[PDB]
């Protein structure tokens, strides 16, 4: 039982790290917003064009990793 | 034994697991007449339950204090049939599926309409690829060393940063 | 057999449904004849 | 297009060598036909391969009978393993490896022969007919032809 | 041009007759991706270590050093019977010998021949025919020792004894 | 003449070497160097002449410092281990010095020696050329004879266990 | 332009009467989907395996190697009795034979990459028995036919060993008819399981 | 061109009268299957071994070498084989004939090269084949007698497998 939960805790540590690292490393730019750094840290989106850009900011990866942080400490 | 565990063939808690599992089925069988279909169904389940417990006891599995089999996965050879060999079996199938899928996506790139080959699969050619997967470790490593698995970093699109 | 009907059966959802039904089916059959395989027998 | 299982690597967008040697016609007795080096079939051809097998089969006869043959008081010969030859000057190793370690027939209980099958461990040739005929049998022997006769008369 | 070792395959492009143990044998083209001279240096070092290792697995069958006379003749148990001070001294000595390869590889990689650590005290390889023969013989005895040690190691795993002992007792198969 | 008249004569066996009767059915000298094969043949032959002399002598004579085996082949097993090892290393010293430290088929003949010559004629028996030719033929044929004879003497001494002359004076067939 | 084997069907393309044993039999049209070269390679291989296998069953009934591990007249019992180490030796040797005789052109995409490669022709003629080009066509025909017949014959022998727990020749010499009180076909879903 | 021995069959297209013992007898076409020089060498080998075997059967029935009756008792024909395998008699015969057969192998491979007539080991210590007409006649006599002795050997050993008598004793009794 302790083996299984530690691997769940490992899953949640790597997944929270993933969202946060992806937020840090794509903060300056990505392929959707190559100029993402001109808009700041917390901006809503770049609009519905190019397929849709909801939660594209680096702040939004903080937002998404907060759910995974709560899940892991749970 | 290993990690203070007990072989399932001499675990008393394993023995009580088998008995309780059969008493539970026998009291359901006590409510049916001999030749009925519910009696034969439960008599076949008592045979299956006993067979499983017998096989586990004689297999070299180790039981805990709870009387359930535990798997040793540290790499020791006396326990390689619990993870290392099932894992070797898995990776052979997984690399086969990967090699075969990769071979078809490269074929479809040289097609008249490359995206039509991926929603309408050329089944004779895709079956030609699935048969090739049996020697994927040799085929994929030779693919690697011949400079055809890995593309260089400067032919891959990256984000500006 | 009609080539447009065979081109229909070569579509991704049909092959996906058939292959994974065939795949599921020999796992089911393997667990009928050889049940309760927690370990590779060795 | 590509037919499927065609076998040509250029039809499946697979990298080929581009090198496809011409297939010769010369053969060797215990080897195969195919591209060889120049002069290879002249030194390692049928003449080489047949001769080497002939020497290997001749030298098998001492090896299949390998042992320490010693006479007793009369002319009677006793057979022993070559392990009984204790070499004198190799420290802690006193029993040495011999030709019986590369050909350990005895350990597997083989009883090799210079004709490869000795009096003990001989080929077993039985008769499957079990001492009766094809048709019109009586007793514990009922052939398929008898079963056809039994069905036709019933 | 086709490979000598595997006559129906084409010749591996990055190995050459210049190399002492050349047979044209690279079915998986390691030299097509890795440096052929790095691979050449690695094969020679593995062979030199294995040539000593093959003698070492065999030699305490005959005689042991008086201090380790009590130690076992199965090599896989004599490994653990040696004290960590002894293994530390071995590791330090191999480290001192490996400083010369750390200086040859990684600094003057292109100056010399693979495996040439400046160790020719008896001045062999002076005669060119002898040098040619020794180059090829070192490679072939190194490859043979690699195979032979690999055998003897796994044989000590199965039968808990050494090579000669397994042969003498005819313990050739898993009991 | 041709030793095997039905077989074609081997192409590399010209008459220049002594003892050549055109006998090479298996087909050596078509793969190996005839200089190496001839030097090997003389070495085997001269060793076996000394070997048959040793068998006959040791059946009778015994040095006082040594025990005596039942047979000259059991004479090997009562000579101290150090003595056998000293003889082995002494012969090895001779093999190194007489062959100019060139001992392999790749380098033994790269200085231009004729097969079997070590410049050994203290009594000067090979002073005459034609007499040298006759004694070359004598040497190779007596050497070949001593090879077979040594095989016979050793295997009979192993089998009976009663020497060579003792065996003849007490002949006892296989029973 | 109708098939000769099946007169009411059209003659299949990729079957032109060149190959030995070609009589126009491909009703399901596999030759139109799968290259005939691969199909003939696989047919010759299956047939060669089955010639050995049918002969294996019959001779194994009659003649045995010495020892108790080789004393199984019933050939299906020999599978279990024969030393496992040597059986896996056979398997490994077969794999080595498969890679070398095919010259590392093993797969559906690289066998026949050499235009010189011919279906079923591995270069195997140790005694040069196919040296005469006059016998070539009838050898090819009778190899294909022996292979087909032995596929059918071995299939029958295996499933007659399953039904009757008897070796093939002594099943013919001690025949017993099928009672049908055992080995009923199917039925896993008729009784809803168990 | 039709066969001299089997008139309704064709000439076997690999056999020619320059061969010794030719009668056009290859109805099964084996001379087309195997290389003919190999077949010729095999026939003469089978011929000579069977000639020795038939003569040996006859002579062993007539007399027996000194001391042999001790080791070989009621055993005769094939029966003596297992008793003399225990002894080294058959081992020694096998050793020396195998030694000769290594050189026989080299000779056959030269024959297949085409440098030697089949069965020609050049063995004529006493002089019989000096003359060419005598040489050809003896070639035919050797082939014919060897063929007869092959069938003879067959009959003799099978007569032992039936009655246990031996050739001469089967003539004397029944
Ligand atoms: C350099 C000249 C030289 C010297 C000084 C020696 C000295 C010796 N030899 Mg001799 N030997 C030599 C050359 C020499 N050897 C040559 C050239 C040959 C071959 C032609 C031999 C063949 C020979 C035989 C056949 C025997 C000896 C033995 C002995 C030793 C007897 C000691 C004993 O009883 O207890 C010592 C007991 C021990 C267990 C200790 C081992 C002996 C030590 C290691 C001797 C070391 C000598 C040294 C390595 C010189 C050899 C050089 C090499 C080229 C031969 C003695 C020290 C006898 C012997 O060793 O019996 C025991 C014996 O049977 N020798
Ligand atoms: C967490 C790290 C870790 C890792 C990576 C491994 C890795 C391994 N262990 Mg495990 N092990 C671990 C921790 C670990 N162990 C711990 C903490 C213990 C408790 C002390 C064990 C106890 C243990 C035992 C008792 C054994 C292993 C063995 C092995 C090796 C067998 C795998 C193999 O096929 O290789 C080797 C085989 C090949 C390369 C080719 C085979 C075909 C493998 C290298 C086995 C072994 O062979 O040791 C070297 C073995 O007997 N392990
Ligand atoms: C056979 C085709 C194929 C191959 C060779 C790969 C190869 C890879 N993928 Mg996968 N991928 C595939 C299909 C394939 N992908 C498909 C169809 C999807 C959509 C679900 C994905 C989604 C996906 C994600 C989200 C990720 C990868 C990752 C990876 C990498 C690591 C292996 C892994 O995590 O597997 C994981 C595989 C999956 C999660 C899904 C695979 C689903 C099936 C089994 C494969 C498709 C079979 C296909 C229909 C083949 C038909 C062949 C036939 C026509 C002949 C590696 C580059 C990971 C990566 O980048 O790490 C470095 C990663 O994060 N892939
Ligand atoms: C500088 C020279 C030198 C000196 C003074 C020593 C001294 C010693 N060595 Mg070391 N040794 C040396 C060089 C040296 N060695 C070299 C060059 C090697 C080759 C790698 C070794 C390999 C070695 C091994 C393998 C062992 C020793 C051991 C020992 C010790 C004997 C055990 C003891 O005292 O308790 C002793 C301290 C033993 C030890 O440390 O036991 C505790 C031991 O097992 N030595
Ligand atoms: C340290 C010893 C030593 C060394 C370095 C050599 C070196 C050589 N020998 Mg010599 N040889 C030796 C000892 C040695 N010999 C002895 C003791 C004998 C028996 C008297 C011979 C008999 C011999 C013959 C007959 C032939 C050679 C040949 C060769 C050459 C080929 C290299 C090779 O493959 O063998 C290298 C050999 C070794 C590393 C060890 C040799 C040991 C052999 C197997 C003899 C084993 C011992 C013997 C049965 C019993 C001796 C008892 C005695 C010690 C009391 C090379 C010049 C061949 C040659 O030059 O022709 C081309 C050849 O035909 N050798
Ligand atoms: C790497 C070489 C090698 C080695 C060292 C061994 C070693 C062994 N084998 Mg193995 N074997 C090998 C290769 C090898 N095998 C290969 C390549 C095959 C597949 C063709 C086999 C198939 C095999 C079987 C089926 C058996 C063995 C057995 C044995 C063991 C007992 C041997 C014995 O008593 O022999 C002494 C006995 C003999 C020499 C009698 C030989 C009988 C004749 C020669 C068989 C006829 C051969 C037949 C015509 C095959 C033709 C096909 C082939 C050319 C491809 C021994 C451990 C036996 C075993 O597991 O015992 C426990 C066993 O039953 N072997
Ligand atoms: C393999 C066949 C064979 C066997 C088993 C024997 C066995 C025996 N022979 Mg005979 N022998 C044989 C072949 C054989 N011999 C041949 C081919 C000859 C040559 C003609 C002789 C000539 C011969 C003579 C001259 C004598 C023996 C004698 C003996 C006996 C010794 C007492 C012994 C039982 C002796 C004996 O006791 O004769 C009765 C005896 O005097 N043998
Ligand atoms: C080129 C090779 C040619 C091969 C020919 C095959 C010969 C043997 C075929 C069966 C012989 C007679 C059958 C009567 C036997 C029979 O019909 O039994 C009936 C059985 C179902 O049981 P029931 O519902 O009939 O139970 C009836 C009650 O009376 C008893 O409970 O049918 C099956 O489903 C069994 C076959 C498995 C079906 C799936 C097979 C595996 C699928 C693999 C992919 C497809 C392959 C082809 C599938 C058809
Ligand atoms: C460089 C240099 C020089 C030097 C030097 C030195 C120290 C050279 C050292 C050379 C050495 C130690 C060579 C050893 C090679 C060992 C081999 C090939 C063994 C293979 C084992 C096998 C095949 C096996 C096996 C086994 C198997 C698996 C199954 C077993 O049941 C049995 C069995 C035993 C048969 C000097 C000093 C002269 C100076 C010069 O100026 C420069
Ligand atoms: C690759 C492939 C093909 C294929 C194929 C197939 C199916 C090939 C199968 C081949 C087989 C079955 C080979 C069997 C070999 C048996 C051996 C060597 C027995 C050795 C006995 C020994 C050593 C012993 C012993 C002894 C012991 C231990 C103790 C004693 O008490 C008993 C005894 C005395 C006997 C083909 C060619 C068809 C086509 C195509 O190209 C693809
Ligand atoms: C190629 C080549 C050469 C070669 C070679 C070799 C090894 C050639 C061997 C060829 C063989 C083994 C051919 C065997 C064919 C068997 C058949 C057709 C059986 C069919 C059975 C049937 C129909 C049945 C049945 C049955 C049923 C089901 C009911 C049963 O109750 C009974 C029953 C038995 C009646 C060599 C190596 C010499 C070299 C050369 O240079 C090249």
């Amino acid at each position: 039982g302790d083996f299984l939960i530690h691997h769940a805790i490992a899953l949640a540590l790597h997944t929270t790290t993933l969202i946060l690292v992806k937020g840090a490393l794509d903060a300056r730019g990505s392929k959707l917003m190559p100029d993402k750094k001109d808009f700041g840290y917390a901006f809503p989106c770049d609009g519905p064009g190019r397929g849709g850009t909801c939660d594209i900011s680096a702040w939004d990866a903080f937002y998404l990793s907060m759910f995974w942080m709560l899940n892991t400490i749970g | 034994d290993v990690a203070g565990l007990t072989p399932c063939g001499e675990s008393k808690e394993f023995a009580r697991r088998l008995d309780g599992s059969v008493k539970k089925l026998q009291t359901r069988l006590s409510k049916y007449e001999a030749g009925t279909p519910p009696a034969l169904a439960l008599q076949k389940q008592i045979d299956k339950t006993k067979n499983r417990f017998d096989r586990y006891g004689k297999a070299g599995l180790l039981c805990g204090t709870d009387g359930l089999p535990h798997l040793i996965t540290d790499g020791r050879w006396t326990h390689s049939g619990e993870f290392v060999i099932p894992g070797l079996l898995f990776l052979y199938v997984a690399g086969w599926i990967g090699w075969v899928g990769r071979s078809y996506v490269l074929f479809a790139r040289t097609a008249d309409k490359p995206t039509e080959k991926e929603i309408i699969i050329d089944v004779p050619v895709a079956l030609s690829f699935v048969s090739t997967g049996f020697i994927w470790p040799f085929s994929a490593f030779k693919e690697f060393t011949s400079g055809n698995l890995i593309v260089p970093a400067d032919e891959i699109t990256v984000s500006p940063r | 057999m009609d080539s447009n009907f065979l081109k229909y059966l070569s579509t991704a959802p049909v092959l996906f449904t058939v292959w994974l039904s065939f795949t599921a089916s020999f796992i089911i059959e393997a667990n009928r004849f050889f049940p309760d395989m927690l370990y590779f027998p060795m | 297009d590509t037919t499927g299982f065609s076998g040509v690597p250029s039809q499946f967008a697979r990298p080929e060598s581009g090198v496809y040697p011409a297939e010769p016609t010369e053969q060797t007795f215990l080897g195969m036909r195919g591209p060889r080096a120049p002069g290879h079939r002249e030194n390692f051809g049928g003449k080489h391969t047949a001769t080497m097998l002939a020497i290997a089969a001749l030298l098998w006869q001492p090896v299949s009978e390998a042992g320490m043959y010693r006479m007793g008081a009369d002319g009677a010969l006793t057979k022993s393993s070559f392990s009984n030859m204790e070499v004198p000057g190799f420290g802690n190793m006193k029993k040495a490896p011999t030709i019986e370690s590369l050909f350990p027939f005895a350990k597997n209980g083989f009883d090799a022969s210079p004709a490869l099958f000795g009096k003990g461990s001989m080929i077993v040739v039985e008769d499957p007919r079990d001492g009766c005929g094809a048709y019109a049998n009586s007793g514990a022997c009922h052939t398929f032809l008898d079963e056809i006769g039994d069905a036709l008369k019933k | 041009e086709m490979s000598e070792a595997i006559p129906f395959m084409p010749k591996p492009a990055n190995i050459d007759s210049s190399m002492p143990g050349y047979a044209g044998f690279d079915p998986l083209g390691f030299t097509d991706y890795y440096s052929a001279k790095w691979m050449q240096e690695a094969e020679i070092k593995h062979g030199r270590v294995c040539m000593l290792a093959a003698l070492g697995m065999v030699f305490p069958e005959f005689a042991k050093f008086p201090q380790f006379a009590s130690f076992s003749t199965n090599p896989l148990e004599a490994f653990y019977q040696v004290s960590p001070a002894g293994w530390g001294q071995i590791f330090l000595f191999i480290g001192v010998l490996e400083t010369f390869s750390y200086e040859k590889s990684f600094y003057n990689f292109e100056g010399g021949a693979p495996g040439a650590l400046g160790f020719d005290p008896l001045r062999m390889s002076s005669n060119p025919a002898s040098a040619k023969q020794y180059a090829a013989a070192e490679v072939r005895n190194g490859r043979l020792a690699m195979i032979g040690f690999s055998g003897m190691l796994h044989h000590a795993i199965v039968s808990k004894q050494g090579p000669i002992t397994q042969i003498v007792e005819q313990n050739f198969y898993p009991k | 003449d041709n030793a095997m008249p039905f077989l074609e004569r081997p192409p590399k066996l010209d008459g220049s070497l002594a003892g050549d009767v055109g006998f090479d059915p298996v087909g050596f000298s078509n793969y190996f160097d005839l200089r190496w094969l001839r030097e090997s043949e003389l070495k085997h032959g001269r060793v076996c002449m000394l070997g048959v002399t040793g068998l006959l002598v040791q059946e009778a004579v015994c040095l006082p410092q040594f025990s005596n085996g039942k047979t000259p082949v059991d004479d090997f097993f009562v000579v101290p281990a150090a003595g056998l090892w000293q003889v082995f290393f002494a012969i090895g010293a001779v093999e190194f010095f007489s062959h100019g430290f060139k001992l392999t088929p790749g380098d033994m003949f790269s200085e231009g020696r004729e097969a079997g010559d070590f410049g050994f004629d203290p009594l000067g028996c090979g002073k005459n050329p034609d007499a040298l030719a006759r004694r070359r033929l004598v040497e190779v044929k007596n050497g070949r004879l001593a090879m077979i004879a040594f095989g016979g003497l050793l295997h009979q001494q192993l089998l009976t266990g009663q020497g060579t002359f003792e065996q003849l004076a007490n002949f006892k067939a296989i029973a | 332009a109708k098939s000769k084997a099946v007169p009411f069907l059209s003659q299949p393309e990729a079957l032109d009467g060149s190959m030995a044993g070609d009589v126009g039999f491909d009703p399901f049209g596999i030759s139109s989907v799968i290259d005939i070269k691969w199909l003939r390679e696989s047919e010759l291989k299956h047939g060669r395996i089955c010639m050995l296998a049918a002969t294996g069953c019959l001779v194994q009934e009659v003649v045995h190697l010495p020892g108790p591990a080789f004393s199984q007249k019933m050939a299906l019992n020999a599978w279990a009795a024969a030393p496992r180490g040597g059986m896996i030796s056979i398997l490994v040797a077969i794999g080595l034979i498969e890679m070398i005789s095919n010259r590392f052109a093993l797969t559906a995409t690289d066998m026949f990459a050499n235009p010189n490669r011919v279906p079923g022709d591995l270069g195997f003629d140790p005694l040069s028995l196919g040296a005469n080009p006059a016998n070539r066509a009838r050898f090819e025909l009778s190899e294909v036919i022996h292979g087909r017949a032995a596929m059918m014959g071995f299939s029958g022998m295996v499933h007659q060993m399953i039904v009757s727990k008897q070796a093939p020749i002594e099943q013919l010499m001690h025949f017993k008819a099928v009672d049908s009180s055992l080995m009923k076909l199917g039925g896993a879903a008729g009784n809803l399981g168990y | 061109a039709m066969s001299e021995s089997v008139p309704f069959l064709k000439k076997p297209e690999a056999l020619d009268s320059s061969m010794a013992g030719y009668a056009g007898f290859d109805p099964l076409g084996l001379s087309s299957i195997a290389d003919i020089k190999f077949l010729q060498e095999s026939e003469i080998k089978h011929c000579r071994i069977a000639m020795l075997a038939a003569a040996g059967s006859i002579a062993q029935d007539i007399f027996t070498f000194p001391g042999v009756s001790k080791v070989v008792g009621t055993a005769k024909m094939t029966g003596v084989h297992d008793v003399l395998v225990k002894q080294g008699a058959m081992g020694q015969i096998l050793l020396w004939t195998s030694f000769l057969e290594v050189f026989g192998t080299i000779a056959l491979l030269e024959t297949l090269d085409g440098k030697r007539a089949p069965g020609d080991f050049k063995f004529d210590p006493l002089g019989f084949s000096k003359n060419a007409e005598t040489a050809k006649r003896y070639q035919l006599s050797e082939i014919k007698n060897g063929r007869l002795a092959m069938l003879a050997t067959g009959g003799m050993v099978h007569g032992y497998f039936i009655t246990g008598k031996g050739p001469l004793e089967l003539l004397t009794n029944f």
